[PDB]
């Protein structure tokens, strides 16, 4: 962060790229770092806290002026803010159990299942087959660091899935390199792709 | 059914009969249904694997060494749930998810048996049977089998 | 809870003071000197390299590696061909037909992993009920050709028969975790 | 017991040999078979008969997680042996 | 607007499948059975559309059985008889049903085990 | 006296209590040519005349805000002259007509 | 450790803080190996009664969707509705509002 | 009860009494909007009537869904209208999320929302690519995730799981050409679906 | 007699917080250094 | 130089990980999803571990979540790493590359 | 059957538009052959458009007849512009696999194929 | 036959054929390609190299995962033949190089490597013994290659009888020595060839169409015995078949003839190149004894090949030799060339 976020030819280099304004990324979909470095905030994690984030405080960084310098400081300042939470979720750890309390989702222990039946059958089962999820269907957004990463599972009663679907954040974002690169040249091109945080396994699904 | 086991005590072990070369008795998991008493004196005619004691020394099968070889005798692998007497020569090739199901028929005697071949990646383990109601009536010979 | 990262711009109307104190960040680049003194920090460090085949890295018992069968203590191959081991095995990698050993015991004639597959996920040692399977601390056994990872059951007992002194320490530290 | 057969490969724990008249001989040529010599059919064998007090008895393989979920036998049999099918040990009554 | 076509709605050219897996093709629509071990009948209640088997040779090297006819772990589950004829005549293939096989209800009494003139007077109780 | 939003590309649009007050006004007047029956005439102004008195009344933008949510103001505007800009497309497009056109055909009973 | 001392001002220096504290070459500080075994809590519902399955079967609680205005089998002054309360202004971050 | 995942009542008022807004306002093109257990909405419509409620979706004060998440497509090829076509949308100011599907034949296309949401540039293109559902007024439909050659729409049920063709290199033209497949191993499909429902009362009565 | 891996009390604080800490002669050693090394130069 | 109208052709890497799903069970296919963002691997699983977990309306316990959060942070630093540094590489700066790295 | 259309009404007006794709790939195959380096003179390129139209003439359908033309207008776009190669256009020469007999006799001399 | 060398498989790259085969000159020009349609077909194809395992990686693929393997000999030696030709059901020889090594000369290369193989192919008990000579090497020709070609067609006769014997012509294809023979002329002023051409009628051939040819030799009930002859169509004639090469290849065209008195001493020094020479006293022999029609023989047709032509595969052979200003010109232009027929 030093060498990096007060230089000229950094500073230089990727501040006015890529300058999607806020109203427009909605219209594209980024909803993950790509509308927060516009100045939206936004996140699932304060709004959609899904495990253990509602007993977490950290701050989750804004940035005006959207232009791939004011992005990779929300990016180099939720790196802080995380490491924020590792402080707690260091500190405040129950001694609990660790898998499902359910041995027909969550498989017996290992020695669970020599001395008695039923672990041995339901992990004789789970090992196989499954363990029969009831039909239905979900969307669970999660906040992975490129953004909104979704799953749009459908399910029957079989062990097996019907149609899973991924939603990849990447798969907007890399539709984004059409507008953001206008007015900017091969040079700087080049730096916007990194500054959508692209990984092509999530897309290319 | 449960999850767990509150049983912590001890087991107990039957001991194991020699009925013939195509019943392979394991009955220290057998547990008492009678579906295979009721076979042998109801559809084959035989009469011969008595429920000998009480309580959990009960245990099914012969007093004595006997040998349950008669014409649908295959069946009672197939009707006892638990896989205490299961097939001998099919043993230990396959386990029944691996296989492939598909459905034809008996041949070897005029009666045109339904039956279900099952495979396993280009090979033959098992030769099971359909239910059809004019047809056997759920259930096949030794011979095609 | 959300926090500014980029936004300062207030005219204090600037004082002569903080003009060269602007003005000598400029002409003399100085912001820059302060990142080439920041690498010159670093070539008088120790480089964190190792020389590999005598400093290989640091692991830990549970790195799951080339798979191996291992063995009771008085021989007696582990393996009994339950078949839940391809059953769960997700790259589709394993067959191992079985039959009766001819003592009457229940062992395989064949079992199979194509290294080509075999993701290396741990889901057959975790499986097994009998710690026949497992997934050793091997990561050099890189080959020159194709037919040198289809690894049936000669090249995995012995292997097995190889790695079993160093297999048990890590099992015995591992099997209250799991 | 890798003894060999009249061609001249080694005979796994199975009678697997390639023929003589067999093509797929090459890929051991400038190369040689991977064939374990620790058969367990006779090491189990090169095992002594636990003659334990009791007619209902455990088993497992030295360490309850570590091997061998707790099956039981029924050491009536006098003439035979009981194992578990697990391990190949095998177990007596005494009386 | 609408449009007025009596065809048979065919579908064989939209799809790839290039001329072997039209015509040279079976198709079979049924009921699976019941795993006779089993008295569950679950795995029933469906119409799955299996196709006919074909050459799985050997691999010289491995053992493995290998194949060309990809189009051979096939199943496809619909929920009646309607729907699936309606779908193979679509995409070309020829179809070969087999109709449901529902048991009889059968008068089954706890009694008749225990008659005086009759002859289901069953022992081992 | 909003220097600089946090959004970008929203300019800051001054002379607010104006245009968010042209814009509802002339949501009334688009309205008013649909049915009195169609449920979106019946609900939109609902809304509008809300938030037309939240404007009408309190001259303040800050606490304005806290009465329309929908903070940062000029966030509402966008808004305000966007629901302006369906109505119209409401109006040519009829759906408050009967119950839908060709229904479906045993189509979502899902457990297959 | 292999530092002696006039070098430790200079890295100090040039970089411009102190990192002969703050450094990423692992030495003693860390876990050791070979910890001593553990003894894992079993969880709740290990307690050998009062604990049937049939009382904490969160896979069978579910129930099939509630349908509305279905078109051909349910067919089901009046206020405005949200689908939820509105999200507002969240906080301002205090202890760092501005960096 | 602490392993159950508490069903939290009161977001499941929220969505229903706002379903029976979307439909009263809106009786035209909309069948059976539902919500399930998991507090999560379903608005299944006409695909006549896509824009006029994906419009409306982004353009209304109380259902500001302005951000587009996926659009799938599964297929159920027991029904004439095998391709169901599910949007799911995002408000940033409620804080809800709602589930809008369509259905579709093999030909019988679907009107895009390129004008509506952009994000669905590319999430129709893969669907054409993916099933083959054509959409009206779309800039540019092509593939994206498929070679330039693939005849065929691979996540369709009828397609096998390792296709018609793979690729090799051919010494004799110098090239990665393909003839048809040949497979070493022939994937096992395994018969992994119990008996016994899992689930009465939840179920199919005849 | 359970130890599954709980933390002790508190572990003390981290230091995620940024701080570069300003350095140099300011803005008038700098030109005064380099005018005088100028002059210097000239004379 | 000045770049008037892209138009990339994603699609070089689909493998199809929507298809063989279908063919899987949940505990099968739970590896699928670090390949997706093969970065951030925890936060995938983080996700699939979740939307299994409300069919079932099954909550996992306490330390689990605590843990599952904290690998979900910490994959959160596996990645801003993997785009600070991979964004300066295109842009000249090699070295915070390699400081990290090693970190 | 009182279906809805696309792109055309009945098949009349529905083989112009194939037409006019016909009269875009025959302009636009020595075109391809001058820009990738290709080993096909002319004939052997365009008689294979001609082929590849002569293979679905069966239809009798507009909608399908719609459908078609639009996947060809796509690999149209994609050859065109050189998105595809010489491997993915010198690959509906089929020019690999041996083509099997049609005949019976010799279609069981090797292989079990109805 | 015996279970495994069944056929049970469709077409091929994992299927079988029973012809577990092997090629003995497998890392130079022609074996590349017979590989390729053994390997293609579905066929173990034992590969022996003298060589270096760089130059048979080309070798690596083209093969079906366990029907590719190698191994080393020379020909030097016993016990290095008797192991590539012992589980064999085909054998095939194409062995050859063009000119004299230090080591094996022509007779050592054309005469004693088909005997020792043929002999110890004999002794394993193997069925085919595919070989290929050349054709016009009947005998008193002007050469000594083809003095030495037809020893060795009765050397191989008299040791294992009942074989193929393929006469083919002078072969071209990519990475030829042929085509890129007079293609390579154009380094100097011009083309020194013989008569200004004529008085040297060629009919070459293809040799997918030679390689189409020996696979399917390998599995007829035909060709016990039956010798061959794989020429091919269009019997062109030198001068005009040059000239077709620089029309196609646009660099340029003159002839500057010359008698053998002196064309057939620059190969003598050319010859003088530890190398691979750019030519010998019998390289420019060759293309001067290469003269026939064809009478009696089976040849293509009646093995399984329809033979290719020479005015369709030239793009592929001839591109790389043209300069940019040519490097895209369309064998629609270039003035196909004059064919013979005598
Ligand atoms: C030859 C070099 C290879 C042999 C190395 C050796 O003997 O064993 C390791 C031996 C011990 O080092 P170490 O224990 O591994 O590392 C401790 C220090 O951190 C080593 O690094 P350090 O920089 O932290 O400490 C070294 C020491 C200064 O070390 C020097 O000798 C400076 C070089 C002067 C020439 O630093 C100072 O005290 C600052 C003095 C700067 C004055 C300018 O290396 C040495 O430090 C000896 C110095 C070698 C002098 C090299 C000059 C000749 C160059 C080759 C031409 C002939
Ligand atoms: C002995 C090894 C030499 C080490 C020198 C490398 C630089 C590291 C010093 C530490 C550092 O980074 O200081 C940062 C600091 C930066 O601190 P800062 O960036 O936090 O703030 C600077 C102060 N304000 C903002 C008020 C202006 O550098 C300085 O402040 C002063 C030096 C800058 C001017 C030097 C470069 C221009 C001079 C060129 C003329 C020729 C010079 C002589 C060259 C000799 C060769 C011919
Ligand atoms: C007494 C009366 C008479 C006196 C008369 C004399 C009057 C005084 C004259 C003072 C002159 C001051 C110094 C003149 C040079 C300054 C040049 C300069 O101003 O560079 C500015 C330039 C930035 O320009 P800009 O586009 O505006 O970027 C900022 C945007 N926010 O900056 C840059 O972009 C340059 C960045 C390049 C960095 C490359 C790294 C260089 C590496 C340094 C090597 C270190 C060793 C030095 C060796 C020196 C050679 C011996
Ligand atoms: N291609 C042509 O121009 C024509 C060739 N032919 C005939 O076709 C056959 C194929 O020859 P071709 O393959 O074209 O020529 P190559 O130059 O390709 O030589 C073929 C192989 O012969 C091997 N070889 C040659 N001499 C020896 C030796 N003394 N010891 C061991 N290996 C040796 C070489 O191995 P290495 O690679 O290690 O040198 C080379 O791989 C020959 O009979 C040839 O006369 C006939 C007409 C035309
Ligand atoms: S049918 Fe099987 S389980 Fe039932 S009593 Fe007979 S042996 Fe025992
Ligand atoms: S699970 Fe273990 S014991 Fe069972 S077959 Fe697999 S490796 Fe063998
Ligand atoms: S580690 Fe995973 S992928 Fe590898 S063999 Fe075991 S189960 Fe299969
Ligand atoms: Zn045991």
């Amino acid at each position: 962060e030093e060498m990096l976020t007060n230089n000229r030819i950094w500073r230089n280099r990727t501040v006015d790229i890529g300058v999607v304004t806020a109203e427009d990324a909605l219209n594209y979909g980024f909803s993950g770092v790509m509308l927060r470095g516009s100045g939206i905030q936004w996140d699932l994690r304060k709004t959609q806290p899904y495990d253990v984030y509602d007993q977490v405080e950290f701050d989750v960084p804004i940035g005006s002026r959207g232009d791939c310098y004011d992005r990779y400081l929300c990016r180099v300042e939720e790196m802080r803010q995380s490491l924020r939470i590792i402080e707690q979720c260091l500190n405040k750890m129950p001694p609990g159990e660790i898998k499902v309390d359910d041995a027909k989702v969550s498989p017996p222990k290992r020695a669970e299942m020599k001395t008695s039946m039923e672990s041995l059958i339901h992990h004789f089962k789970l090992y196989t087959e499954g363990y029969q999820v009831p039909p239905g269907a979900t969307y669970t957004a999660i906040e992975a660091p490129k953004g909104e990463f979704g799953v749009y599972l459908v399910s029957d009663g079989s062990s097996r899935p019907y149609r899973c679907k991924i939603k990849a954040p990447g798969f907007a974002h890399l539709a984004g390199l059409d507008k953001m690169s206008k007015g900017h040249m091969l040079a700087d091109v080049v730096a916007i792709i990194g500054t959508q945080d692209i990984v092509f396994g999530e897309i290319d699904r | 059914g449960s999850d767990r086991s509150r049983f912590l005590e001890g087991k107990r072990a039957v001991e194991d009969k020699n009925i013939g070369p195509l019943v392979k008795t394991i009955m220290t998991r057998c547990i008492q249904c009678t579906r295979c008493i009721r076979f042998a004196s109801e559809i084959a005619g035989v009469d011969d694997l008595g429920t000998t004691g009480r309580g959990n020394d009960m245990q099914v099968g012969t007093y004595i060494e006997k040998m349950f070889m008669s014409e649908l005798s295959g069946n009672v692998i197939d009707i006892c749930p638990v896989g205490a007497l299961t097939s001998k020569p099919y043993a230990f090739t396959a386990r029944p998810w691996e296989t492939r199901k598909t459905e034809s028929i008996d041949v070897m005697d005029a009666v045109g048996s339904n039956i279900v071949v099952s495979t396993r990646t280009g090979e033959v383990m098992r030769i099971l049977p359909r239910m059809h109601e004019d047809i056997n009536e759920e259930w096949i010979s030794d011979k095609t089998r | 809870t959300y926090k500014y990262v980029n936004k300062k711009e207030q005219e204090s109307e600037v004082d002569m003071k903080s003009a060269t104190d602007n003005a000598a960040r400029i002409l003399m680049w100085t912001e820059l000197i302060r990142g080439l003194g920041m690498t010159l920090s670093y070539l008088f460090r120790e480089p964190a390299t190792i020389n590999y085949p005598f400093e290989k890295g640091p692991l830990s018992p549970r790195f799951r590696g080339e798979h191996a069968l291992r063995r009771y203590p008085s021989g007696e191959e582990r393996c009994i061909a339950c078949k839940l081991c391809e059953a769960i095995c997700p790259a589709q990698a394993i067959t191992i037909e079985a039959e009766p050993r001819a003592d009457g015991s229940r062992r395989t004639t064949r079992y199979d992993i194509d290294m080509t597959k075999c993701i290396y996920c741990g889901f057959c040692q975790e499986a097994c009920p009998v710690d026949a399977i497992v997934e050793g601390p091997n990561f050099e056994f890189s080959t020159e050709t194709h037919e040198e990872l289809l690894y049936n059951k000669e090249k995995l007992l012995n292997n097995g028969d190889k790695w079993e002194a160093e297999i048990a320490a890590n099992i015995q530290a591992d099997y209250l975790y799991r | 017991g890798v003894q060999v057969s009249p061609s001249g490969e080694k005979i796994t724990h199975t009678g697997q040999v390639y023929d003589e008249k067999d093509y797929r001989r090459v890929r051991f040529v400038d190369r040689q078979k991977e064939v374990n010599e620790n058969f367990a059919i006779d090491l189990i064998a090169q095992q002594p008969v636990n003659e334990v007090e009791h007619r209902i008895i455990a088993c497992d393989g030295g360490g309850g997680a570590l091997g061998h979920p707790k099956v039981y036998i029924n050491l009536d049999k006098e003439t035979k042996t009981g194992t578990c099918g697990y391990c190949g040990l095998q177990f007596k009554q005494h009386h | 607007q609408l449009i007025t076509v009596d065809e048979k709605l065919d579908i064989t050219t939209l799809t790839g499948v290039p001329e072997e897996h039209i015509k040279t093709r079976k198709v079979r629509i049924f009921v699976p059975a019941r795993n006779n071990m089993q008295s569950g009948v679950n795995n029933t209640k469906k119409w799955k559309m299996e196709f006919d088997t074909r050459e799985r040779w050997e691999n010289p090297l491995m053992g493995w059985a290998s194949t060309a006819d990809p189009l051979s772990n096939m199943v496809l589950t619909f929920s009646a008889k309607e729907d699936a004829i309606a779908f193979a005549e679509k995409n070309g293939w020829s179809y070969d049903v087999e109709e449901k096989k529902v048991p009889k209800p059968k008068s089954k009494s706890y009694g008749a085990n225990f008659s005086w003139n009759k002859r289901t007077r069953v022992s081992t109780k | 006296l909003k220097k600089t939003t946090g959004l970008v590309g929203l300019a800051v649009c001054d002379t607010p209590h104006e245009r968010l007050t042209i814009l509802y006004t002339k949501t009334l007047d688009i309205l008013k040519h649909f049915p009195k029956h169609a449920a979106y005439r019946k609900y939109t102004e609902q809304i509008t005349n809300e938030k037309l008195d939240m404007v009408k009344a309190e001259p303040d933008v800050k606490k304005l805000e806290a009465l329309l949510q929908g903070g940062e103001v000029e966030e509402v505007i966008l808004q305000a002259e966007k629901e302006l800009s369906l109505a119209r497309k409401m109006l040519k497009w009829k759906p408050w007509e009967p119950l839908v056109e060709e229904p479906p055909a045993n189509q979502w009973k899902w457990p297959i | 450790a292999s530092a002696t001392r006039v070098i430790q001002k200079l890295r100090n220096w040039a970089s411009g803080q102190d990192l002969q504290a703050k450094l990423q070459l692992r030495y003693q500080e860390i876990a050791k190996r070979t910890q001593p075994p553990p003894k894992l809590p079993v969880g709740p519902s290990h307690k050998l009664s009062n604990n049937y399955y049939c009382t904490r079967d969160g896979r069978r609680e579910v129930v099939p969707p509630s349908i509305i205005m279905s078109s051909q089998k349910a067919l089901v002054e009046k206020k405005a509705v949200t689908p939820a309360p509105p999200m507002k202004r969240w906080e301002l971050s205090k202890d760092q509002p501005y960096l | 009860r602490p392993t159950v995942r508490p069903r939290s009542d009161v977001t499941h008022k929220q969505l229903s009494a706002f379903g029976e807004y979307v439909a009263e306002i809106l009786p035209k093109y909309v069948q059976q909007v539902q919500v399930s257990c998991l507090d999560e909405l379903e608005i299944c419509i006409h695909p006549d009537g896509v824009i006029p409620t994906l419009t409306f979706l982004r353009d209304h004060t109380n259902a500001q869904f302005k951000s587009l998440a996926d659009l799938t497509a599964v297929d159920v090829p027991t029904r004439q209208n095998r391709f169901e076509i599910v949007y799911n949308l995002l408000s940033l100011r409620f804080n809800s999320r709602i589930r809008v599907k369509t259905y579709a034949d093999e030909l019988t296309p679907i009107d895009s929302i390129v004008s509506v949401h952009i994000a669905a540039n590319w999430y129709e293109r893969e669907v054409w690519d993916m099933f083959g559902v054509f959409f009206f007024n779309h800039p540019d439909l092509r593939r994206i995730l498929t070679d330039y050659g693939f005849e065929g729409h691979p996540f369709r049920k009828d397609f096998p799981l390792t296709g018609y063709v793979e690729l090799r290199y051919d010494d004799e033209v110098k090239r990665v050409v393909a003839e048809p497949v040949e497979l070493a191993q022939e994937f096992r499909k395994f018969d992994l679906n119990s008996p016994w429902e899992a689930f009465p009362a939840y179920r199919q009565p005849p | 007699v359970k130890q599954d891996m709980p933390p002790p009390g508190g572990y003390g604080p981290i230091d995620y917080k940024r701080n570069l800490p300003r350095r140099g002669l300011s803005g008038y050693s700098m030109f005064a250094v380099g005018i005088g090394a100028l002059i210097f130069g000239y004379w | 130089e000045m770049v008037r109208k892209c138009d990339p052709h994603i699609g070089l890497l689909h493998r199809g990980t929507e298809k063989l799903i279908e063919y899987k069970t949940y505990l099968q296919a739970l590896p699928y999803f670090d390949r997706l963002d093969y970065v951030s691997m925890m936060c995938n699983e983080q996700a699939y571990s979740i939307a299994v977990e409300k069919l079932l309306n099954i909550q996992p316990p306490p330390r689990a979540q605590w843990i599952r959060v904290l690998f979900g942070e910490i994959t959160r630093i596996l990645n801003h790493i993997m785009a600070v540094t991979t964004h300066a590489l295109d842009i000249g700066a090699m070295t915070p590359f390699f400081w990290m790295f090693e970190e | 059957t009182s279906v809805k259309p696309i792109f055309s009404r009945d098949l009349n007006e529905a083989k112009r538009r194939v037409r006019e794709l016909y009269r875009a790939w025959y302009r636009e195959v020595p075109n391809t052959v001058h820009l990738m380096q290709l080993d096909i003179t002319v004939k052997q390129g365009r008689d294979k458009v001609r082929e590849m139209f002569m293979k679905n003439a069966h239809v009798t359908d507009p909608r399908v007849v719609d459908l078609l033309v639009i996947k060809g207008k796509m690999e149209l776009q994609e050859t065109i512009k050189v998105w595809k190669q010489r491997t993915h256009v010198m690959r509906f020469f089929h020019e690999t696999e041996t083509p099997r007999p049609k005949d019976f006799l010799s279609k069981f001399y090797m292989g079990h194929d109805p | 036959l015996h279970h495994a060398v069944i056929p049970h498989g469709k077409g091929g790259r994992s299927s079988v054929s029973g012809v577990v085969a092997t090629v003995f000159g497998a890392t130079g020009f022609l074996g590349r390609y017979v590989v390729n349609h053994l390997g293609r077909m579905g066929s173990q194809v034992i590969i022996p190299y003298r060589c270096d395992v760089y130059d048979i990686m080309h070798l690596r693929l083209m093969g079906d995962l366990g029907q590719l393997t190698f191994l080393e000999w020379d020909a030097r030696d016993k016990d290095s033949i008797r192991k590539a030709v012992q589980h064999s059901n085909v054998v095939i020889n194409l062995i050859g190089r063009e000119w004299e090594t230090r080591n094996f000369d022509f007779e050592d290369v054309f005469v004693n490597i088909p005997r020792a193989i043929a002999q110890a192919s004999k002794e394993a008990g193997v069925e085919r013994f595919i070989h290929v000579s050349h054709l016009n090497a009947s005998m008193k020709s002007s050469s000594k290659s083809l003095r030495s070609k037809a020893v060795g067609e009765k050397e191989v006769r008299s040791v294992f009888p009942e074989a193929i014997i393929i006469r083919p012509s002078d072969i071209f294809g990519r990475e030829d020595r042929f085509l890129n023979h007079f293609a390579n002329y154009r380094w100097f002023l011009a083309v020194p060839l013989v008569s200004l051409g004529f008085k040297t009628v060629k009919q070459p051939v293809y040799v997918a169409d030679v390689s189409k040819g020996i696979v399917n030799a390998t599995k007829d009930p035909d060709a016990v015995g039956k010798t061959f002859a794989f020429t091919g169509p269009n019997r062109y004639l030198l001068f005009h078949l040059v000239k077709y090469i620089f029309g196609m290849t646009h660099r340029t065209f003159i002839p500057y003839p010359l008698p053998l008195f002196v064309y057939s001493w620059i190969g003598k020094l050319f010859g003088l190149s530890p190398f691979e020479p750019w030519t010998t006293k019998d390289k420019v022999e060759r293309i001067h004894i290469s003269d026939v029609m064809p009478t009696d023989l089976p040849g293509l047709e009646d093995l399984g090949v329809q033979p290719t032509p020479l005015e369709l595969k030239s793009i592929e052979v001839l591109r790389r030799h043209r300069t940019y200003r040519w490097l895209s010109s369309e064998i629609e232009e270039t003035k196909p060339a004059k064919t013979v027929n005598y």
